[PDB]
């Protein structure tokens, strides 16, 4: 009895015009007159909240941004100003047919400004280093949009999949993105060189930017 | 909020106890990795019913306590599509009469009732299961020092490296929970030696760097670890 949710992404604008749709495949109308089809959202460290429940009634603590209408077989949660607040994963559930299912669920980026990111760069610890290990960090901070390069360069002779890079959810009070780029080595493989540097394009920065440090320094 | 058990990693084939801690109808619905929400479960609170999806007949089992506290999700012969965020919630059902079949004669006296999900409200922070044959391990945490590297204007940031870990998840503080604006905590990756990595970083004022501490506090449940680690300038 699968309800399948449409769109799979969702960007919208702060202040403009959100609507998403639930679709069912067997109806969801009680006799009682009753769609028995709630929403939710979840933001992406934290437990999904109820947005809406029996297709319209909003749940407790939900603003009147948040609306549901629909019937049956159809369903709409719409939203009419956004705010970065709304950044989430949002889920429809069916609780007509057994046994009772959750969408696929639909995200929503927000469009804000393009930000440059910050750029920071952190050596290992010499206390890391005495266990035999040397991470590199790069940081990336309060960017958008979401897609960034980052290149990383050793005694200005460039390195290719040593590195790996993790991102962080969509900011939901600035709607920015945050970068991390970790280069992994042995102890005596980073004390072979001098010089390490982070590349970083994005789209918020004219000019790619480079931070570098000299090892023992 | 409802407070679950601790999280673990699980043996291929073993079973897992989750708790789920406050008369309600209690669900277990579950996050695996890479995937949208999926329904596991749930116990009436007539305590008249309990039922699964179908992936689950034969491996669950739902029970609450004597005093009613307390209730309990088993999950036997764990696999690695079983690796997931098992949440626990209460739950409003609506158990109406569909219909009514009855005869003059006084024999046949049928009446359908069924349960009706009206909805899922208050959800238990979750509890991290990992299927896994690899045991598990505490982290090692390292400072990343604020530098001249790591300013911006009069922005410095900082935070702490946490590293060759498992299972999922560590849970990242700052002073003790004093500090909580400006924190970024990556989604970790699973490095090369099959264990996993991420940072924490804050940033903040420069001004601040000689005159407030900062600690990261790390707690990693399923190895019983917690790692507490000041991070100074360079």
């Amino acid at each position: 009895t699968v309800v399948t949710q449409s769109p799979l992404s969702l960007p919208v604008t702060p202040g403009e015009a959100a609507s998403m749709s639930c679709t069912s495949t067997q109806s969801l109308r009680h006799s009682n007159g009753a769609n028995y089809l709630a929403w939710y959202q979840h933001k992406p460290g934290q437990s999904p909240r109820l947005l809406i429940r029996l297709g319209s009634q909003r749940a407790s603590g939900v603003p009147d941004r948040f609306s549901g209408s629909g019937s049956g077989t159809h369903f709409t949660l719409k939203i009419s100003r956004v705010e970065p607040e709304d950044a989430a994963i949002y889920y429809c559930m069916q609780g007509l047919n057994r046994p009772w299912t959750f969408g696929k669920g639909t995200k929503l980026e927000i469009k804000r400004t393009v930000a440059a990111p910050s750029v920071f760069i952190f050596p290992p610890s010499d206390e890391q280093l005495k266990s035999g290990t040397a991470s590199v960090v790069c940081l990336l901070n309060n960017f958008y949009p979401r897609e960034a390069k980052v290149q990383w360069k050793v005694d200005n002779a460039l390195q290719s999949g040593n590195s790996q890079e993790s991102v962080t959810e969509q900011d939901s009070k600035d709607s920015t993105y945050s970068l991390s780029s970790t280069l992994t080595l042995s102890k005596a493989d980073y004390e072979k060189h001098k010089v390490y540097a982070c590349e970083v394009t994005h789209q918020g920065l004219s000019s790619p930017v480079t931070k570098s440090f000299n090892r023992g320094e | 909020q409802l407070e679950q058990s601790g999280a673990e990693v699980k043996k291929p084939g073993s079973s897992v106890k989750v708790s789920c801690k406050a008369k309600y109808d209690v669900h277990w619905v579950r996050q695996a990795t890479g995937q949208g929400l999926e329904w596991v479960g749930w116990m009436s609170h007539e305590g008249d019913k309990t039922e699964s999806a179908q992936r689950f007949k034969g491996r669950v089992t739902f029970t609450r306590d004597t005093s009613a506290s307390t209730a309990y999700m088993e999950l036997r012969g764990l696999t690695s599509d079983d690796t997931a965020i098992y949440y626990c919630t209460r739950g409003s059902k609506h158990r109406l009469r569909d219909y009514v079949l009855y005869d003059d004669y006084g024999l046949i006296n049928y009446q359908e009732w069924n349960d009706y999900l009206e909805f899922l409200d208050v959800w238990g922070h979750g509890t991290a299961v990992t299927v896994s044959s690899a045991s598990t391990k505490g982290p090692s945490v390292f400072p990343l020092a604020p530098s001249s590297k790591s300013t911006s204007g009069g922005t410095a940031a900082l935070g702490c490296l946490v590293k060759d870990y498992f299972p999922e998840p560590v849970t990242v503080s700052w002073n003790s929970g004093a500090l909580t604006s400006g924190v970024h905590t990556f989604p970790a990756v699973l490095q090369s030696s099959g264990l996993y990595s991420l940072s924490s970083v804050v940033t903040v004022p420069s001004s601040s760097l000689g005159t407030q501490t900062y600690i990261c506090n790390v707690n990693h449940k399923p190895s019983n670890t917690k790692v507490d680690k000041k991070v100074e300038p360079k």
